């Protein structure tokens, strides 16, 4: 600008972050836990224990 | 009195495991030495016989 003359802009922008697309993740073994949480699953542990 | 001894001790290992698992540190820390001591009250029958915590004969002695 101190050697030209800009306008106003046509096009207003800035940085951004650009990722390559999630895809199906392969199944993970011990992923027919994942229905529950694994706080679930450790207080059916322990409610077994204790019944 | 021997057979109600082994309830009491392994439900209090229980809990100590809970509180391990649950990490709950405090609670733990307290129950610990209540463990300790209990394991080894039933692991060393300062008695001389050695067969039972609890020992007919040995009761009955004041102390």
């Amino acid at each position: 600008e101190e050697v030209i003359d800009f306008s106003k802009p046509f096009m207003s922008l800035g940085i951004s972050i650009m990722i390559k697309k999630p895809q199906k993740s392969k199944p993970g073994v011990f992923s027919f836990l994942d229905p529950l949480a694994y706080e679930i699953w450790m207080c059916i542990v322990f409610a077994y224990i204790g019944v | 009195l021997r057979k109600l001894v082994v309830p009491e001790y392994s439900i209090h290992g229980l809990f100590c495991l809970m509180f391990l698992c649950a990490a709950e540190w405090v609670t733990l820390g307290l129950n610990i030495p209540l463990l300790f001591y209990h394991l080894w009250r039933y692991f060393h029958r300062p008695a001389d016989g050695s067969e039972v915590m609890y020992d007919a004969v040995s009761i009955m002695n004041a102390d």
